[PDB]
């Protein structure tokens, strides 16, 4: 490996997605990790760990399980928006056939939501309300069916993913690689998507080699994850309609 | 449908 014109341009592309990413998602993995790990001057989050801590926490539906799912829904809408905003700053993306831009984000946002959640998760739970709150894994599990199980696959994915210790520089280009997946169903101009993805995949490999001396095949194992995330989002999509069929 | 809506609006 040599530091040359092509390598320096993969570094500028990495830096440009990193800044663009720090823009679109205010709550970065770095400040998320300072909050989870207590290493912040910032305000300390309020822990929701039982039904009583949730009441004070709130401080319409009657049902606390439904009400939490609703909150989960709204953040998702905001997340889909932030991911689209990010996508506009990926060199090539705004130039693609508008319909193709839509299929990419359509079929990608759920995989990107699983990834961004890991950033907000440790073994105890997930940061909520821009770091102002923390909801414990086991309490979310404590909600009646079918809500009790909704987030558990998120925690499963997030436990093994976070073990890779990816930072914001890696994640920005991880997310850009996902969005430009040339296999999303009904894509009018594939060859052009795959051209942006090839450039993004070189930018990813160089990143991980420079940033992760102890993980020799981390690039290979980020691709396995991008595979993992296909069946995960299926399972999420298919239970997410169960709730549309059984909850008014 | 609910998704494409929000994505086209964000692209705007
Ligand atoms: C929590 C609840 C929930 F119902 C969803 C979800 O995926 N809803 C579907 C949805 C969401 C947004 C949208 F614009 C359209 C749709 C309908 O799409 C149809 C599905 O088939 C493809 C999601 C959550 C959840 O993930 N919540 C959430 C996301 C991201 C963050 C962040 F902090 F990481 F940014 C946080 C939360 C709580």
């Amino acid at each position: 490996m040599q530091l040359n014109p092509e390598s320096a341009d993969l570094r500028a592309l990495a830096k440009h997605l990193y800044d663009s990413y720090i823009k679109s998602f205010p709550l970065t993995k770095a400040k998320a990790r300072a909050i989870l790990t207590g290493k912040t001057t910032d305000k300390s989050p309020f822990v929701i760990y039982d039904m009583n801590s949730l009441m004070m926490g709130e401080d319409q539906s009657k049902e606390v399980a439904i009400r939490i799912f609703q909150g989960c829904q709204f953040r998702s809408v905001e997340a889909v928006q932030e991911i689209t905003e990010y996508a506009k700053s990926i060199p090539g993306f705004v130039n693609l056939d508008l319909n193709d831009q839509v299929t990419l984000l359509k079929y990608g946002v759920h995989e990107i939501i699983y990834t961004m959640l890991a950033s907000l998760m440790n073994k105890d739970g997930v940061l909520i309300s821009e770091g102002q709150g923390f909801m414990t894994r086991e309490f979310l599990k404590s909600l009646r069916k079918p809500f009790g199980d909704f987030m558990e696959p998120k925690f499963e994915f997030a436990v093994k993913f976070n073990a890779l210790e990816l930072d914001d520089s890696d994640l920005a280009i991880f997310i850009a690689v996902i969005i430009l997946s040339g296999d999303r169903p009904g894509l009018l101009n594939v060859k052009p998507i795959e051209d942006i993805q090839d450039n993004l995949l070189q930018a990813l490999e160089l990143q991980l080699k420079l940033n992760h001396p102890e993980s020799s095949q981390l690039f290979a194992k980020l691709l396995q994850k991008m595979t993992d995330l296909r069946q995960i989002v299926t399972e999420h999509v298919q239970l997410l309609q169960v709730i549309k069929k059984t909850e008014t | 449908m609910g998704l494409e809506a929000i994505i086209r609006k964000a692209l705007m």
